[PDB]
RNA sequence: GAAACCAAAGUCUUUGGGUUCCGGGGGGAGUAUGGUUGCAAAGCUGAAACUUAAAGGAAUUGACGGAAGGGCACCACCAGG
């Protein structure tokens, strides 16, 4: 199963080197399950996204 | 080379000592840890300036003396020299960044070679990592030869040097021709598929770390970054290996491969991953040792007894007479 | 529906009654819970209503106005609030070290250290929030974080210097994969 | 009674013994360390040079 | 008052209110011996030979932290050429 995505608020750069992006991904499942996901290279407001596998949660707390 | 062999083993191991808590280390504790001569090792340490064996340190305040690499390469020859295993020097060098070769014979005058790890803060991190270095790949070594791989046959380590078996040949990367490919091919995926049952893969496996022993026989080397095949990423490290040794065969002898191993099968060998009762002799041996202990304290007390300050002091002196 | 009243000790009467709007206020708007301050009984009770969102709320308040007696911080109780895995170990300091008088008060000095700040650089390298009733430690934070907290103040009222408990805790909070 | 005071006698006995061994091995200590002391102080005085 | 500090550690070279114990550079050493008490463990009294240019007490700055936080650099890294 995937799942489409969109960019709602990029927030930081994670990572040793900071070469990963932390942002907030809202889902395109009319959904309004708002969840941090870690990227990889360059993102901004508004990207979209595909997602592998949405079960997983990121890096938060 | 060394000459004379009464007091350099001493002085010098008392500096080990000294390195072991500290950076650099006053001449108050080498006079008080090696105590069976006096008052003459000053000279001796004057003596040892000369070579590359210490180095001397008086930046404003600090005043002592470091070991070097070539002291600590003498200290771990001299052991060796003490077990019988190093008469003569080979200078077949086989020089390295990480590591120096240096050819050895014993007094039967068979010839053995030695590893030096070399590793490139100050340099006390560097012997220090070094001699860990060296007790890991004295471990991997003997793991691997008690496993039958074709390794050589450890022999002996000294706290960096490794006197290890010798065996003549080439690296796989300048052979140019080899008459057999297949067959050395097909070893090496059986030395692949061994591996891999030893719960074991390398990572880098190189063409470079084979050495061709007369282009018949192969010769593994190299190994302090051995890791697990616990992690998740273990078998995207032997895939990686398998493809360089794949894409190496079909890129540099024109041969093109027959058989294609993708096996994980851990662990059905060994897990190398991990890898008036007192009688008076004690009464007059702990007397000894205590009395020993207060002279000792009483000779560190004696020997911390800075002249650049007087010195100092009086050139002031004198200035402000001259002067004023 | 139900309710939990919880006890207000003479002590915490003022802190209470300063910031009053700070506490009630998220619990009728977020959860949708009733309180009320009970002073014939000084028991703060609230109880769910019909408008209620959701069940389990009502022990969310009660951990968060309970923190907030215990001697935390308003905020410190908000994250209670927002937070699912944060807990509440409370520990005597007679309890590991049998302490009689003078001794017991400097064990709990160097739970303070100067002007406070070992407390705080505990509150720095665990990630928990740490409060000291006359006798007692309490602790807010995760699982993990209050163990890790817990071993730091044991070790300090044991006789360990604030030196090597910074440096244990910080190992410690090094091989935590934080 | 009869075997828990046979025991707690046995121990008290050993306990004695073992107070006269420690006694005697601690004065034994204190001989060997004076005889030590005045060897040192002779070596001190004299037979302590190079001719 | 050497000071931290102390209404006493004050009323001290402007030095005397009565009186008891007790110290004399650091070790040897609270050791040996002797006496005495104790079932014992040991308690009380207690040296010398010799060794040593020092040992200590208060405060004052802060190389060096294996102490912690920030910032900068393709003569550092990340993604690459």
């Amino acid at each position: 199963p995937i799942k489409l995505a969109r960019v709602t608020k990029v927030l930081g750069r994670t990572g040793s080197q900071g070469q990963c992006t932390q942002v907030r991904v809202e889902f395109m499942d009319d959904t309004s399950r708002s969840i941090i996901r870690n990227v990889k290279g360059p993102v901004r407001e508004g990207d979209v996204l595909t997602l592998l596998e949405s079960e997983r949660e990121a890096r938060r707390l | 080379l060394r000459y004379m062999s009464r007091d350099d083993f001493r002085v010098l191991t008392a500096v080990e000592m000294g390195m072991k808590n500290h950076e650099i280390v006053p001449g108050s504790l080498i006079a008080s840890i090696a105590s069976l001569k006096h008052g003459g090792c000053n000279k001796v340490l004057r003596e040892l300036v000369k070579h590359k064996l210490i180095a001397w340190e008086r930046t404003k305040t600090v005043q002592g003396y470091r070991l070097t690499n070539a002291g600590y390469d003498y200290l771990a020859l001299k052991t060796l020299s003490s077990r019988q295993v190093v008469e003569s020097v080979g200078n077949q060098m086989g020089v390295g960044k990480e590591s120096d070769i240096y050819i050895v014979a014993n007094e039967e005058g068979q010839q053995f070679a030695l590893k030096l790890h070399r590793l490139g803060r100050h340099n006390v991190s560097w012997l220090y990592l070094s001699r860990l270095s060296a007790m890991k790949e004295f471990a991997y070594m003997k793991a691997l030869y008690e496993r039958k791989f074709p390794v050589p046959k450890p022999i002996d380590y000294n706290r960096h040097a490794v006197v290890m078996e010798l065996i003549n040949g080439y690296p796989l990367c300048q052979i140019h021709h080899v008459e057999d490919p297949a067959s050395v091919y097909d070893e090496a995926m059986e030395l692949i598929v061994k591996l891999a049952n030893h719960g074991l893969i390398h990572g880098d496996f190189n063409e470079f770390n084979l050495i061709l022993d007369e282009s018949d026989h192969i010769t593994m080397i190299d190994f302090p970054q051995m890791v697990s095949t616990s992690h998740p990423n273990a078998e995207w490290y032997f895939d990686r290996d398998v493809k360089c040794i794949k894409d190496f065969f079909m890129k540099r002898f024109s041969y093109e491969s027959e058989l294609f191993p993708t096996f994980k099968d851990i662990r059905r060998e060994d897990t190398l991953d991990v890898e008036s009762t007192i009688p008076p002799e004690l009464v007059k041996q702990k007397v000894k040792r205590q009395l020993t202990k207060q002279q000792k304290s009483a000779v560190r007390r004696r020997l911390q007894k800075a002249n650049i300050f007087t010195k100092q002091r009086r050139e002031n002196m004198q200035n402000i007479k001259s002067s004023l | 529906e139900e309710t939990r009243k919880i006890p207000v000790p003479a002590n915490r009467y003022t802190p209470l009654k300063e910031n009053w709007m700070k506490i009630f206020t998220p619990i009728v708007e977020h959860l949708g819970l009733q309180i009320r301050f009970n002073l014939k009984s000084r028991n703060v009770e609230i109880r769910t209503c019909k408008e209620t969102k959701d069940v389990s709320a009502l022990t969310k308040a009660a951990d968060f106005v309970k923190a907030f007696i215990l001697g935390f911080q308003v905020e410190d109780a908000l994250a209670l609030i927002r937070l699912d895995d944060l807990f509440l170990e409370s520990f005597e300091i007679t309890d590991v070290k049998p302490l009689k008088g003078d001794h017991l008060s400097r064990a709990i000095g160097r739970i303070a250290g100067k002007g406070g700040k070992t407390k705080f650089t505990i509150e720095n390298v665990t990630r928990t929030r740490i409060v000291l009733a006359d006798v007692k430690v309490h602790i807010l934070g995760s699982f993990q974080n209050i163990k890790m907290a817990r071993t730091a103040i044991c070790n300090l009222i044991l006789g360990n210097p604030p030196s090597k408990v910074y440096g244990n805790i910080r190992a410690v909070a090094s091989r935590s994969a934080d | 009674k009869e075997d828990k005071r046979a025991r707690k006698q046995a121990i008290k006995e050993e306990r004695k013994e073992r107070r006269v061994e420690k006694k005697a091995n601690k004065l034994a200590f204190k001989l060997e360390k004076r005889r030590q002391e005045k060897e040192l102080l002779n070596l001190k005085k004299n037979v302590e040079g190079l001719k």
